């Protein structure tokens, strides 16, 4: 009847890890190169039973891995002639055009940990995962740099999934996960060479597919706000890299007007430019000019990153921090550690 | 595997009763390169924090152990708890964490019990 | 809070800070909860605000923490007080 | 190495005599990448049996033990010979064979006695 | 003076194995192909002392892997351009030839287990071996399919050796092993592609070499049955795949009247057929028409399986069972695991 | 033992099973022990029995466990039994 | 790391000391494929001495342990020096070197002294 | 108060090994061809605390592993085209020429040892180190052959430093290691075809470099010597690949008149020969005769192997011995085993 | 000390051993400690004696542990001991 402690070994109890993972992933192509020496080869090839964890997608730290890969990849492999960093300081390099078609890499845990992973559908967010797995490798996911819709991403399995930490507060963005993927086809054709023409551009998105998808939008945004109307507009001002929409095919910097989006195909006006600002911190970098010859990007529209305004209700696309891009792939999984010890009471007594 | 026993998922009390069946059955018999060798260097440290603990545990007098009963009584203050809430309806994540800050404390207690053990025999 | 408030006609600046110098998001807001100007990724992002084609900020500054706004052709209309979400913080300052 | 004693091929007797010995003198101290792994791979399995095992026996009362001696005594009609005639005539081959359909009987004997110690102990 | 239980670990007493091994081998040819990827490159390199074990070459189980193993091989190797299967079932396949020359393989043992081997020369059978090593793998054996004759195996070390289950009852085999290989030249010379010749063939075997090699088998028959003449017939009837000696060389299929064998060179009349039987299982199968230019075959005879009359004696050539060809290379192996914990007598006690 | 006794000049069907359904090889026999008929690997091998150029079997069914003799053109003077020797079982039939 | 308490290049009080706060801590919780595997080939050889060694020294009635106390006394022919003048201020590799060549008669003793007492135990 | 026999698991106790190291380093020249199968690829990437080492540089081990490897793959490489070894025994190979540039390699300890290394600089000798650490590897040495200078090896990190088992006796050889290199340049000159020239060559050392060198090296030997002027001379006689300086480069064999060193650019006369004296055992052996075209040596003299008369005093260059050149650079290494295993007294008692 | 003396005009061979047949390093010398004569690596190495324009050895006996010293042209004036510093011992002869 007395109560004495006692001490177990083996017992599985879980710890958040603060380890860095390995990459793993599968020409000249710059994240090729990277890869050739920076990834392993990929593995060729576990659900747990009644647990629940708390994962949460924007506290997490797989992130900050990600995105110091990802910078230390990009500015070894995609070199400006000029790069200014604030005084101020401006260096020049070589600038070769490289090929640039971003690839799938996979990120590992190391000896001693191993990753979970959420496989609710209805993820919802940083509440707790009631179905919950585990892997040593993430599936792969393409390093793609956007800003106002996100390219080339996974889709929700059955239903649009909003994410957002704080949907009523509007200092943070929604992230938009879409169930379905919408094609676009962005091009510069031949005949083009006028100087006063080899920056302009133009991208056909099919009519119905965004009238559908947006519909599905809203009767899903409806249910945060059920007696308003939904309006989407255009950007409100800001670096033209996030005003517009901006992405990177080919080497090459385009921008796009978005606004017949959020206002047959519907063709939207898309320029190249040669002076951007940087993504890697505060800073700006210019390029080498465009080249002759046509030109193609071809993209599958995943997501979407709005906001929502403040004081019908009004919603706009933005964007720019890419740790948000890399969150909408990350948020399913979470590093552990297991510390093999414990302590509980029990009925037993040592002899001394 | 450091979960010998397998216990996510499931309460105390029922992996207490999982082992003895398992170990009686056991006792009783009844790219490939670079991921040969990354599946090997897992194996390799699991035994290593596994051969070291063994030994660490002599600290509290558990050595060469995987369970280990003690002379330290335990403190209500820490609980408040039947022995059958515990063990029947608790995992070991939902127990740990309801006394996750009385760790030290009691790591502590344990190490002192140890010692004035071994110097009481000592002096004899 | 803190007050600095300007006339017609002024040009005023504002600090916003951080303590651990991290270039954070942030972002700053009317009493009205209208999102005016902040800090996406390493990008200037505007809101729909009446300051949407006044106001600016100082880039390089956010690397040492600091978040200046600056309100250029001001107006006594646009006396309001506005806070700086910046960290943990939640300073409301009087412009 | 499971037959640490390397019997296979002679008399239990002599494997016991020769393992004093040897302990003895060992106290006192007296493709290439395929074949590598595979190499390892072997020898890491062969640990984890080991150390699994080590700890297992704790449910007969013989963990960390390479030779355990019980409290459970012999039923002659096991065998009905002396121990010198096994010791000293048959190979471990040989002897398990000729008693290979009592060892559940005599492994479940074994549990019981170490059950009922144990319950002795904890009463007191 | 009391006698008690007590265990002890490490205790070295072996079990049967159920296990699966791995194999391991050394331009496009079929089987090159196929270990590329089927199998590991070779290990580049034990007696036991006084002990004895009892190897069943008819009842092992390594046989059921190789044929497991060689049917995936040829299957996928070697297209059919009509395959049936029996109500019936027909698909067809692309045809290409292929160049097709058996190379030899090694069944290796996985982590954990290990194969006994008897070193016996005058094996017999199913019998206690008294001389047994241990192996990590096997020799190399070429899986080379025949049907009379068993060709380019091993050779006994000393003596003919024949082994069979039950001499007496002739409801089985005898596989008689020689100590000496008796070479034969196989070919289809240029200058025959006549339509009504492409089909035909012949093999020459040496008068001596044949007729010294049967006065050895004789002889040694003999001690089965002294009081009796031994004569050798050719095969009784059914299926032509077995009725007379059939084999591929270079993808083709030959067949051969081995009656002058048994009943200078010896030259026996050959043919090559379109339609054959399969091996794998019940069914029949159609390859491809042969080609023009020399073809040859050279090989060892290195085995024989008979068969003897019931009811002076007689003997003839039969077979059709790959298995039988497949254990007259592994009935020196056999695989086992270790249990090493055991009980005995002693003279000690616990205390209690 | 069975019997299934015809006459000269008819055409008889007997079958020999297996439980297990393995086309396992077997081997039919007169009481004078000569091979008959049976199946060696996938192949149906004859022996040097009167019945050589007479008797046959059904393939396809070899993989139910089927193992059925036909003899055609059948003789009063074959009138014998039989062994199924087939698995375990020894089975004798009279023909 | 057979030097599990780090003592080479100090005395061997003082690893006595720090082996009790580490141990402490660690409880508390407070080109690349050839030398991929040779890094492990060395891991796993030292495991196996690890192993083997623990169990040999049972000889002496010391198996699974670190450290183990004797019932054998120290002849002071062997030192005649006093605890505190070796435990302070000589590190292993001196201490050992002082005592080199009384390392086969020690042996001896202790496994005479752990027959005899397995002997006297038996007996009762 | 009673003192008792303990004993300590994982006790730090270190033994001299005498155990086998393994080669690891980095076109058909003979060392990168036998590197090929001989070493392993090189490793990609510890100072002790208070502790003092006897290391013996004239008593060491390593240096027969270096001298058995190196003959090894030496014999095997430059075939002679006589070779005779004393009775005698003649015999011949073919004698292509091959590509000879010795290539640095490392020795690395097995599994169970370590490299102990001595880091202080005014190392001296065999006495105490009192600066050590631990590798796996040694650094990369080339394995050159000379007799009088030492030529391609290490510098001392800040002096001259004088290695020498007994300075005083003379009948031992004096180590010098340079702490700078003298550059010498030897070479062939194209239009020397005569017969009666292709065998004539000659080498430029800076003279001031030479004069400063030898100013530096007195100073340090009038250590030892305080009152005697030291004068350096030719060589005494013997075998003429120790009489004269002697080397080989491209697979030829020089000989360099070094009188002028040791009795602008000093400019010495050098000769090319096809039968030569063996350093591998007593015999001799021939090689085939020289190439045409320019053939150039170019090289660092880090070193000098030097003897002292016996009964002013008098240096002068010799050698002879490939295990001194060895020494030269093994020196600071010593391979160790650890016996984890030690008693001391303790004042506890087992409870019996 | 040994002695092997002979006179003006001869030609002497005193033979130095070592036990193990190593082909050891070796050096002969004078009373005065002037190095004469030695093995060197595998290489025959004078030193600047008197005796160094007619001393020799044996080469092919060093592998046998036998290491000559022969003296051609021999000199009264030359009568001294010497020392094989043959492996341990460093034996004295008188020539
Ligand atoms: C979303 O995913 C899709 C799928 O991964 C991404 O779409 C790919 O985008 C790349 C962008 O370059 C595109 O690559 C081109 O494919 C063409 C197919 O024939 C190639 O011909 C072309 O090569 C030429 O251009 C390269 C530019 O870097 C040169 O490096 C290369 O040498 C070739 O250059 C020749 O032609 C040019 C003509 O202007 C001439 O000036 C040169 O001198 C030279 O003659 C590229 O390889 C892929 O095909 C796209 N994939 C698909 C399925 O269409 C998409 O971009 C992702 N979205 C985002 C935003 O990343
Ligand atoms: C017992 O072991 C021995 C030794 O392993 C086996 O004997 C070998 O059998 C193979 C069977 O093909 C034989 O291979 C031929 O060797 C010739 C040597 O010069 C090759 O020239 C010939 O290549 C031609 O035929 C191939 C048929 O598949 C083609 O794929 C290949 O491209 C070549 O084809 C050219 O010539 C033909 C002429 O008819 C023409 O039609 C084509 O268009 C093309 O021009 C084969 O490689 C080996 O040489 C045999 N080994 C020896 C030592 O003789 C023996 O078969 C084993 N026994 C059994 C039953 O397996
Ligand atoms: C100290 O270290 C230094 C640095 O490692 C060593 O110096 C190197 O010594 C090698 C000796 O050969 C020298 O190699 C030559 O370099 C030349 C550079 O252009 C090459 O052209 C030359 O190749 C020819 O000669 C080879 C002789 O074996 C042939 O094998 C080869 O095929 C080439 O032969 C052509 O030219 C000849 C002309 O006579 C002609 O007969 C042939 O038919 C054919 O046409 C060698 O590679 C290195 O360059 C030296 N390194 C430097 C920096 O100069 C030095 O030797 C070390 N010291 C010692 C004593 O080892
Ligand atoms: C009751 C009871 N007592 N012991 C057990 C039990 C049941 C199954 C397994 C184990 C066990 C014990 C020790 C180790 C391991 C193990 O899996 N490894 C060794 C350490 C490194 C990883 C591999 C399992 C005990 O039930
Ligand atoms: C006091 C006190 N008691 N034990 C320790 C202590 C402190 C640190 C480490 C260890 C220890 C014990 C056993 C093994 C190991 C170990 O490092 N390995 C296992 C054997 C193979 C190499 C790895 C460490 C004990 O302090
Ligand atoms: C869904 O996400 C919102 C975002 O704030 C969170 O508050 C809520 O608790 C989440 N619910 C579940 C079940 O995860
Ligand atoms: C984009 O190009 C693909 C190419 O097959 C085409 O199928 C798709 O309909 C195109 N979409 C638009 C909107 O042009
Ligand atoms: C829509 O886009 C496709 C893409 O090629 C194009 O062919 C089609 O003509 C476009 N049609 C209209 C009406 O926009
Ligand atoms: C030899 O083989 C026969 C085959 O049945 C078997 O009966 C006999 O016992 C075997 N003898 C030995 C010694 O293996
Ligand atoms: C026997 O075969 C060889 C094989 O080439 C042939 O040359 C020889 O002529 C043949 N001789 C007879 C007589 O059959
Ligand atoms: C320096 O080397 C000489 C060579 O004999 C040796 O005697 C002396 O003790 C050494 N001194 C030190 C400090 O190593
Ligand atoms: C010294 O050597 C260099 C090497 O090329 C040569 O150019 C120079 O003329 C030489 N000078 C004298 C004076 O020896």
């Amino acid at each position: 009847a007395k109560k004495w402690v006692t001490v177990y070994y083996g017992v599985p109890v879980w710890k958040e890890a603060t380890t860095t993972l390995f990459c793993a992933s599968d020409d000249t192509e710059v994240h090729n190169v990277w890869a050739t020496h920076a990834c392993v080869p990929t593995d060729p090839n576990i659900v747990l039973g009644n647990v629940t964890e708390n994962f949460n997608m924007w506290k997490n730290n797989m992130v900050e891995q990600m995105h110091e890969d990802i910078i230390s990849l990009w500015d070894q492999s995609l070199k400006p002639c000029v790069k200014l960093t604030p005084n101020t300081s401006v260096i020049t390099q070589a600038c070769p055009k490289v090929s640039f078609e971003p690839i799938p890499i996979h990120y590992c845990a190391p000896a001693g940990f191993a990753i979970l992973k959420c496989n609710s559908k209805t993820f919802n967010g940083s509440g707790p995962c009631t179905n919950v797995s585990t892997v040593q490798c993430t599936h792969g996911i393409r390093p793609v740099v956007s800003t106002q819709l996100l390219l080339n991403g996974s889709l929700a399995e059955e239903e649009i999934v909003i994410r957002s930490e704080n949907i009523t507060d509007n200092a943070k963005t929604i992230i938009v996960q879409l169930n379905e993927a919408v094609e676009i086809n962005c091009t510069r054709p031949n005949n083009n060479t006028r100087k006063s023409n080899i920056r302009q551009a133009h991208c056909n998105i099919s009519k119905a597919r965004w009238n559908e998808t947006l519909g599905q939008i809203v009767a899903k945004l409806e249910e945060q706000f059920p007696n308003k109307t939904i309006i989407f507009n255009h950007s409100s001002g800001g670096d033209p890299e996030i005003v517009t929409h901006s992405f990177n095919c080919g080497g090459e910097f385009f921008y796009c007007n978005t606004t017949p989006l959020f206002n047959q195909n519907i063709t939207l006006q898309c320029r190249i430019k040669q002076i951007i600002n940087m993504w890697q911190g505060v800073g700006k970098a210019m390029y080498a000019p465009p080249i002759r010859g046509q030109i193609r990007c071809s993209s599958n529209i995943t997501g979407l990153l709005l906001t929502r305004d403040g004081g019908t209700e009004t919603f706009r696309p933005g964007g720019g921090n890419m740790r948000d891009n890399w969150r909408s792939e990350l948020y399913k999984y979470k590093v552990v550690k297991i510390e093999p010890l414990g302590i509980a009471p029990t009925a037993c007594k040592r002899r001394v | 595997i450091l979960g010998f026993l397998g216990a996510a998922g499931s309460t105390m009390g029922a992996a207490s009763m999982a082992l003895t069946v398992q170990a009686r059955l056991l006792l009783s018999g009844i790219q490939l390169t670079v991921w040969g060798i990354k599946q090997l260097q897992a194996r390799v440290l699991a035994v290593e924090r596994y051969l070291r603990d063994q030994q660490l545990l002599g600290i509290w007098g558990c050595s060469g152990k995987i369970i280990c009963c003690t002379n330290v009584p335990w403190n209500d203050s820490w609980s408040n708890k039947t022995i059958n809430e515990i063990w029947d309806n608790m995992t070991w994540m939902q127990w740990e964490k309801e006394i996750d800050n009385y760790t030290q404390h009691i790591y502590t207690l344990l190490e002192v019990s140890q010692i004035q053990q071994e110097k009481n025999e000592q002096e004899l | 809070k803190k007050v600095v408030l300007g006339k017609k006609g002024d040009t005023v600046e504002l600090t916003c800070t951080a303590s651990q110098k991290k270039s954070i998001q942030f972002h700053w807001k009317n009493s009205n909860q209208i999102k005016i100007l902040g800090n996406q990724g390493s990008f200037l992002t505007k809101g729909p605000s009446k300051l949407n084609d006044r106001a600016d900020s100082r880039r390089s500054l956010w690397d040492q923490g600091n978040f200046p706004l600056i309100i250029k052709n001001l107006k006594i209309e646009d006396s309001d007080t506005y806070i700086c979400e910046v960290e943990d913080q939640k300073e409301e300052v009087q412009l």
